[PDB]
């Protein structure tokens, strides 16, 4: 897997892999690493699928359930560290997740990193997976906090793009979501290699 | 250790060693391992001496509130089935074999074996360490219609025959005679047990 | 792994925490904060596995707190890392323990500043400088040499910057920033990163 | 049950026109010791279903017992119901499962023979919850050599007479017996039909060993 | 598993007087990958290549003790090796190793010298020969080379044929492997002329 | 691998299935496990196939040297001999599991050998992973001093029921008679599986596959 | 030690079209080098619009299956409705992962029809987690039919080719292919194809048959 | 296996089962454990069936040439020293047991154990794993003095009480009859054991 | 661990390497040199384990000037990377394997530009661009992402400085200083060191 996110002048940019594999064999060429919570909350998912889908799956029930007893969407604050309790009940269990915790609130946007250690960390810029490290180079080289959202939709999808190419566990297509202030827009589904042969071919 | 029974018309016999080792260190050469369950019924004990004196003790006291329940002496299938339920609850846990031997109003005597919680009526039965090396014996010497004396000779004959071979085994041999008129206690010292082969 | 260290003065404990959040080969976070303020005068530094620290840190947090909220007045330096301790050692031989290693810096108006040593084993020393991490075995020996119970808090910023420095020079590990606090009797008072 | 003490080898089965038999020795074996030569390791369950079992034979007693009061249980309701083969195999799939998952399997492979409504019924079960039907079925090291003999008739032949069946199991376990190193020249042949089930003993298979002076 | 630290397949096919062989390009260490063009077919001959798939330092080890033997058996023999004959140099060569192998599984694909009746076969890593009228497969992802080999293969195929096959046999396969790709190159051995083609093939 | 051999009134008969397995996937739909060792000694392999092989080609490379010297046809006990001193000195690491059968002055002979080195004499026997399932049909119904048509009956059903009840085994019956005039090899004596046939459409229409590169060496 | 499970073997696949969803498995059981049955389908019908195919360790496929089939009841009891495809689907994944710690060893492939009325096809890993296909296959054999289903199915590497939808004859001829295919190199798929058919009037069962051996 | 050897006054008798297991399977129900050192030496094989036959192989080429180079027949004495000397330098590789026996015209009949390298002279002796349930039938039935037939008896009953008893013993009874006259071989089949107790 | 970086050009091989020798969790040595000359136009850049690496790239060193003393002219890069695999995969099997990563860089006045990747298998791989240790998983995609065939020296520096650059923002170990290298038609040039204070 390789999944980033990175804050910037216009919102959030959130970027997933869609490859799934047990031992060296592709279970899943496409596989959706994104959960759509709500309008305005989004989580990525790398690690074990079960773990990954069945663990957000229960932060969308619980933020669902707080709108309706509030009236008000769950903050991102309280959303992903929401996440990180129910990781630290099942600690030693061996339970392995890596998510981002992406989307906008009465504070603006948000991105946190959530771990099944119960790590929970802020921050502008984050990529897990087998193939965060190819990720983050291509992503702290163009990262600009003034990019424009069509210069940004580059840097996300070249970020993955490079990282499925040397990452055997990442390919597929790369699952791009822009998070605005009134909620987030899924930018593109796009073939993994078709990009890299467009590159190829433009040397 | 080598603990053996044999039915007859009016009962059983039973007999065992008197060894009880820890390692290759004998700790008692005096032990008599025919444990009483009941008047009229006896159990031979083999195994860990502390589960199978635990085991004893149980079955012991349930046969006595049994007994006096039924007002009645317990049936030497019940005593039978009181130990192997206990040997089968706990045989990851138990490392003992009780058979269980003595005599009825109903169905007179009766020898059993309840190796690992199973059950099994049997016209003879051996058991422990010593029973490896006297099993081509007590085939060869078994022959059905024995009387009580022949019994106890066959008895004394296959514990003195797997003592000689089994380090486990050795001392003295005691043996128990259970009839309709009670128990006979019978004791065949180190001094005077048969003699065979033994170069 | 981490870095913590605490300088106890006359009057003031200084005290600075490395700013990387890092998980396997990567500096995930350049400008991570290590320090829990407990009290208005009482800061918690806590290092030590993943998920464990930020778990135990903010419990100890709540409670000294919850403390506050009861009482109408705080837990001094020493009930608050003599509390820290109770916790942390029950948990030692629970399904549960914690890997947490930790400093409890603070002021008390009646028994002045207190620097705290804790181990993951939740051994309990009153010490007038410390150090946790790997770094501490190249630092602990420079303030051995220069500290002095007198030392003015300009000082100490000095002397922290040299055990800082030494981490530069010969430390494998990449600890580029650091948190740096003093705790003296107006309070917690943040000072500038000390940053290479 | 961890480790099995007295286990007993395979036990034998196959449909015939009219109903099912199943055959299996009369040794309980501590390992290579024959410590027991004479225990019988087949059930008669009710009227339509009978069960025959290799492993463990604490295991399998605790079972005989257990299924033995499920039929006293139901017979005293006397409702005109009764359980039928098909529906005992069902119940012992879900009491080996259940023990399996429970991290503490009992030690046995049976083998479910019955006959209810004109239909033969012969069911298999392990230690693990694995239960399947088949017009044959050889237990243990009997899948090795007596499934394929079974077999192999069943594919010229695929429906045998009651004479049939019963003289390709003597064949079976004359074979089992050579082959076999933990098996014995004793064995209990068990048929249910129309009438019910009746079980036969002590047999052996008639042994030739004019292969020695070759 | 030893074979799958470097990854990678290989595959030979059967035609009408023509014979296929394929390999992927991927040179990676465990999920890393390294190069997009690393060599796994060897010319052996005119006529005759081998390609071998596994653990990347016994692949050019074995191929280059291989070459030494070969060209000193052309020079003493005066003649180029028959195909079978070349098997069985493979197989000796591999079982001198069989209680410490070499991490290799070869698959061998010419045409006869006199008849150019195509020949196939493969080896395991201990020099067990193994000749078929049909297709060889070796690689990491041998399960679905054989899936795509067993349902696409036909007998008599044209090179044309064959090349679409084989092509397709391998692209599909490779795909729904991890540590197999970056590329395929095939080469269609005829009596006139080797065709040597690297197809587009998914870069991730 | 399901191998047997079978002694009948006028000689041999070995029986070997032709499958070959790698890890659960069948490798080889028909492989040769019955070998040469001399003109009248034969030999079943099973086992690691290379180990098979190449005992099974060393035994009858000392074969050759051996009757060449000599002058006359070898004895089935030399084969035997010489194929247990070398697996026995290899301490079963060697994993020829064979059936050596044969005629010599002597008569014929039948031989199990294992690969630790020991061996038996036998009128018939079976090894590989469906051994039992043929020594259950040749237990069932071998009688001795056997006809040439009811032994190559008897050997089929004894491979027959290992092809098919072993999951390790399948293909086609292989069988080899051998008698004082010479070894009729039987390839393909019986095929208990008919012809499997599908409805193939995969046919690629030229060009679907996207080439990049094309290069074309012409050769003479 | 005791291992609470066994490898017994067989292959599910499933196909979604436009108004149609095909589930097929081989009916071989094994264990070892063994056959148990000859005769054991791995299709099992749970509505008149869905079906399943389970793989794996045969003790856990008899369980799971009985679960399925009493949770649906139940549903049905308390709903007064059969459940649709995608609850079925979603609830398996809540069962598979309640035994998150000691798995079902179960290779699920759900088929039946959505809301629509068009094909629908879900596949499951012992674990829980699940997405919606096109077409999988699952169990021993799924290595070697998923990469023709990649190519002749999804079209995957092949340019310039028309991308026709398929048909339920063309599908139906194509599962007959791959099974024989799979009965050719893997040794635990065999004797046997079981196809279940899900079209608006039901269900329909046809068996061809693979080789013995 | 059980192997058994018992001196007379003319010679020695041996006796073997014929089984020859592989686990729980039978690979071979008729083989012949009693394999000729020489004329009139024979030995009993046991264990690792490679490493007997190895072992035999080995001895009886060493006592072929001892015995063209004396102009003599071998002393039963030299043929157990061969025997134990590759028993004994080999121990820790070896899993086999031979047991020696024969004829010579200096000592006459006699039975040798060669168990891991040792070497002991016995009235009577026997091995393998169905010797283990035997060891108190040989210690009441052997009697000095028996006649070639009386050990013939005793090595068939012997054997045969142990193959009933052992998993890893069956089959046919070999016997062989060494005496300066010449050897003897017997086969008591399957159907023609000697029977006593077996339930 | 430790870090070798290589981008070769139309005409050139730019190769750089870490300068620090460590030991536990000191930086003994902040000025050590990895690269070792075997030829006027070869350098071969070697890690990995502590003794394994002098020993390894000293043997082949004195190899190679033992074949230019016996014939007068010098091995080629090919010959040299070739020569240094047959050895590296001779000792894999043996007693003592040797756990060293390295690249071979040079220039052949016929083959031109020639940079080889060799890991401690002894597998050996021609790359236009490469690297070895963890440093490899954050910059192999930085030269993917920019790294074109035609690349001039000064942009390949400026290449180099993006992936050095890298490694001071995201890489956990402190690697401050590089050696820098350009080997071309006239033999080893010693460019600045690539430092950050
Ligand atoms: B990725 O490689 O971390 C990926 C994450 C993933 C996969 C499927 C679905 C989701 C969200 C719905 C996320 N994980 C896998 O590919 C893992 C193996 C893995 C784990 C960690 C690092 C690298 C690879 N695969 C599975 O969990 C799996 N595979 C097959 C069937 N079921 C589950
Ligand atoms: B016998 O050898 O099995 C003997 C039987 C026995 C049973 C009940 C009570 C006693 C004496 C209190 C003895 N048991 C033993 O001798 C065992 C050792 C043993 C077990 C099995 C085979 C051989 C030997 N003795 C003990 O467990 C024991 N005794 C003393 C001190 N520690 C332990
Ligand atoms: B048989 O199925 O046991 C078989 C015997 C065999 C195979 C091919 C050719 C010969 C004649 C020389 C004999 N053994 C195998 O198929 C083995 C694996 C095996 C081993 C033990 C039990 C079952 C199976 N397979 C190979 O050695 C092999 N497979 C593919 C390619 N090369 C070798
Ligand atoms: B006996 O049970 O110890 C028996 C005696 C024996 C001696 C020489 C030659 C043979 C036949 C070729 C048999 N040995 C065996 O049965 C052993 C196994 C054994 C060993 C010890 C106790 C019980 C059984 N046979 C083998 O080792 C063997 N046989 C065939 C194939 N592989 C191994
Ligand atoms: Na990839
Ligand atoms: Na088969």
């Amino acid at each position: 897997t390789t999944t980033l996110a990175f804050k910037f002048q216009h919102g959030v940019i959130a970027a997933v892999d869609s490859r799934a594999s047990a031992g060296s064999y592709i279970s899943a060429l496409r596989v959706n690493k994104v959960i759509e919570i709500n309008p305005y909350l989004l989580g990525t998912m790398s690690g074990c699928a079960a773990d990954c889908q069945y663990w957000e799956r229960l932060l969308a029930k619980e933020c669902r359930l707080y709108y309706l007893r509030n009236g008000e969407r769950i903050s991102v604050s309280a959303a992903s560290k929401l996440l990180s309790n129910m990781m630290c009940q099942y600690r030693g269990m061996g339970l392995s997740m890596g998510s981002m915790i992406c989307g906008w609130d009465k504070k603006g946007p948000g991105l946190y990193y959530v771990d099944e250690h119960g790590t929970r960390l802020s921050g502008n810029m984050f990529s897990t997976g087998s193939g965060n490290t190819y990720a983050y180079g291509v992503m702290d080289s163009g990262y600009r906090p003034n990019l424009s959202p069509e210069e940004a939709y580059d840097l996300g999808r070249r970020a993955i793009a490079y990282a499925t190419h040397r990452d055997s566990y990442s390919g597929g297509v790369v699952n791009m979501y822009h998070m605005k202030e009134d909620g987030w827009v899924k930018v593109e589904s796009t073939d993994v290699s078709d990009l890299l042969h467009q590159y190829r071919e433009a040397n | 250790t080598t603990i053996m029974a044999v039915e007859f018309d009016g009962g059983v016999v039973m007999g065992s060693d008197s060894r009880v080792s820890a390692g290759e260190a004998v700790v008692n050469r005096v032990f008599d391992k025919l444990s009483p369950l009941h008047e009229r019924i006896y159990c031979a004990l083999s195994g860990s001496a502390a589960d199978a004196q635990a085991v004893a003790d149980m079955a012991a006291y349930q046969l006595e509130l049994h007994g006096i329940e039924l007002e009645e002496p317990p049936l030497v299938l019940a005593a039978a089935n009181v130990v192997r339920n206990i040997s089968y609850k706990y045989r990851e846990d138990l490392s003992a074999h009780l058979m269980v031997a003595g005599w009825d109003q109903r169905e007179g005597g009766q020898v059993y074996g309840t190796l690992g919680g199973m059950l099994t009526r049997q016209p003879f039965a051996i058991g422990g360490s010593g029973s490896t090396f006297i099993y081509g014996y007590v085939d060869a010497a078994y022959k059905p219609g024995m009387s009580p004396e022949e019994c106890r000779r066959f008895t004394t004959d296959a514990i003195a025959l797997a003592m000689s071979r089994d380090g486990s085994s050795g001392g003295v041999i005691y043996l128990v005679t259970i009839t309709a008129a009670g128990v006979d206690h019978r004791v065949i010292l180190g001094n005077e047990l048969p003699k065979f082969y033994d170069e | 792994m981490e870095y913590l260290i605490g300088i106890q003065g006359p009057d003031y404990v200084l005290v600075a925490s490395d700013r990387v959040a890092a998980s396997n080969i990567v500096q995930m976070k350049d400008d991570h904060d290590k320090m829990f303020k407990m009290s208005e005068k009482i800061l918690l530094l806590c290092v030590g596995e993943a998920g464990d620290t930020v778990q135990f840190a903010e419990y100890i947090q709540k409670n000294v707190q919850l403390y506050k909220m009861r009482n109408g007045y705080e837990l001094s330096p020493t009930a608050a890392a003599n509390f820290t301790r109770r916790n942390l050692a029950d948990c030692l031989r629970s399904r549960t323990p914690y890997h947490v290693n930790l400093l409890l810096a603070g002021y008390d108006e009646h028994e002045g500043p207190a620097l705290y040593y804790m181990d993951y084993l939740a051994a309990l020393a009153k010490a007038p400088f410390a150090a946790h991490g790997y770094g501490a075995f190249l630092t602990l020996s420079i303030l051995d040499r220069y500290y002095t119970p007198t030392i003015s808090r300009e000082r100490a910023v000095e002397l922290l910057r040299k055990c800082l420095e030494e981490l530069q020079k010969r430390f494998i590990l990449n600890l580029p920033t650091f948190s740096v606090r003093i705790i003296d009797k107006n309070g917690i008072h943040d000072l500038d990163n000390i940053s290479f | 049950t961890q480790n099995p003490m007295v286990t007993g080898t395979s036990v034998l089965g196959v449909k015939f026109e009219g109903g099912v038999v199943i055959a299996a020795d009369m040794l309980g074996s501590y390992g290579s010791l024959a410590r027991f030569r004479n225990i019988s390791r087949i059930m008669r369950v009710n009227n339509s279903t009978m069960l025959g079992a290799s492993g463990d034979y604490a295991d399998f007693q605790y079972l005989k017992q257990v299924l033995g009061q499920m039929v006293i249980d139901e017979e005293l309701l006397g409702d005109g119901h009764s359980y039928s083969p098909r529906a005992i195999h069902s119940w012992l799939t879900r009491a080996m499962y259940s023990r399996r998952s429970k991290m503490n399997p009992l030690w046995n492979t049976m083998v479910i023979g019955g006959y209810a409504d004109g239909e033969s019924f012969l069911g298999y079960v392990d230690m693990l919850g694995v239960a399947y039907e088949a017009p044959s079925l050889a237990t243990g090291y009997g899948a090795y050599l007596a499934q394929p003999l079974l077999r192999e008739v069943l594919e010229k032949q695929p429906v045998l007479s009651q004479t049939e069946a019963r003289d390709l199991v003597e064949r079976c376990m004359r074979v089992l017996y050579y082959r076999d190193a933990r098996s014995y020249n004793r064995f209990q042949i068990a048929t249910v039909t129309e009438k019910g089930v009746e079980i036969e003993g002590p047999l052996s298979t008639e042994t030739n060993w004019d292969i020695a002076h070759m | 598993s030893i074979m799958s630290y470097n990854g990678g397949a290989v595959m030979a096919m059967k035609g009408k007087n023509c014979v296929a062989i394929a390999a992927d390009r991927r040179f990676g260490i465990q999920a890393q990958m390294v190069t997009t063009d690393f060599q796994k077919i060897f010319p052996m001959g005119d006529r005759l290549y081998i390609g071998l798939a596994g653990l990347a330092t016994d692949v050019q080890t074995v191929a280059q003790r291989l070459k030494f033997r070969l060209n000193l058996y052309e020079l003493k023999e005066g003649r180029q090796i028959k195909p079978y004959t070349l098997m069985s140099m493979v197989a000796n060569l591999l079982y001198e190793k069989r209680f410490g192998p070499y991490y290799t599984e070869p698959v061998i694909a010419g045409l006869d010298p006199k008849t150019f009746k195509p020949f196939i076969c493969s080896l395991d890593l201990i020099g067990c020969p193994m000749v078929t009228d049909d297709f060889v497969v070796s690689g990491t992802c041998a399960e679905q080379m054989y899936g795509m080999c067993e349902s696409l293969w036909e007998p008599n195929m044209d090179p044309d044929h064959l090349f679409e096959t084989i092509s397709q046999a391998m692209l599909n396969a490779v795909d729904r492997d991890a540590v197999s790709g970056m590329g395929v190159i095939v080469h269609i051995i005829e009596k006139d002329k080797i065709t040597t083609r690297t197809l587009k093939a998914r870069m991730d | 691998t399901t191998i047997a051999g079978l002694v009948f009134q006028d000689g041999v008969i070995l029986g070997a299935d032709t499958r070959a397995t790698n890890d659960s996937v069948v490798a080889d739909k028909s492989c040769e496990k019955i070998h040469f060792i001399a003109p009248k000694i034969y030999c079943c392999g099973a086992g690691v196939a290379a180990d098979a092989e190449m005992t099974t080609r060393m035994v009858a490379s000392k074969m050759e040297l051996h009757a060449l010297s000599t002058g006359r046809e070898p004895r089935v006990a030399t084969v035997t001999r010489i194929l247990r001193q070398t697996l026995f000195r290899y301490q079963g690491h060697v994993g020829a599991s064979l059936i050596v059968g044969g005629v010599d002055l002597t008569g014929p002979q039948l031989y199990g050998v294992h690969p630790h080195g020991s061996y038996s004499r036998l009128p018939f026997t079976a090894l590989g992973s469906g051994q039992d399932a043929a020594l259950a049909v040749l237990e069932d119904r071998f009688q001795p001093n056997m006809t040439l048509e009811a032994a190559q009956g008897l050997l089929v059903e004894a491979v027959t029921a290992g092809i098919l009840g072993d999951l390790g085994s399948g293909g086609n019956v292989d069988a080899c008679v051998i008698t004082k005039t010479g070894a009729k090899l039987l390839r393909t004596l019986s095929s208990p599986t008919e012809p499997v046939k599908r409805s193939g459409r995969y046919h690629f229409v030229p060009g679907t596959t996207a080439v990049l590169t094309q290069t074309v060496k012409p050769l003479t | 030690r005791f291992s609470p499970y066994v490898f017994n073997g067989g292959t599910i696949l499933a196909i979604a079209g436009e108004d149609f969803a095909i589930v097929a498995s081989d009916t071989r059981l094994s264990e070892g080098f063994s056959i148990h049955t000859r005769d054991s389908p791995k299709c099992y019908k749970l509505t008149d619009k869905t079906v399943i195919g389970c793989s794996g360790f045969h003790g856990d496929c008899l369980t799971l299956t009985k679960i399925i089939e009493a949770r649906l009841k139940m549903y049905k009891h308390s709903n007064n409705k059969a459940m649709t495809t995608g609850a079925i689907a979603a609830m398996l994944s809540t069962i598979l992962y309640s035994r998150r710690f000691f798995p079902y060893y179960v290779y699920n492939i759900i088929g039946g029809l959505d809301e629509e009325g068009k094909g629908a096809v879900y596949s499951f890993d012992p674990v829980g987690s699940y997405q919606r296909d096109s077409f999988k296959a699952g169990g021993s054999a799924s290595a070697m039919l998923q990469p023709l289903l990649d190519n002749q199915v999804g079209f995957k590497n092949m340019q310039n080719v028309e991308h026709v939808p398929l048909s339920l004859d063309r599908a139906m001829r194509l599962v007959k292919d791959v099974f024989i295919s799979a009965a050719e190199r893997d040794v635990y798929t065999g004797d046997a194809l079981r196809i279940c058919i899900v079209t608006k009037e039901g269900i329909r069962e046809e068996t061809v048959s693979l080789r013995k051996d």
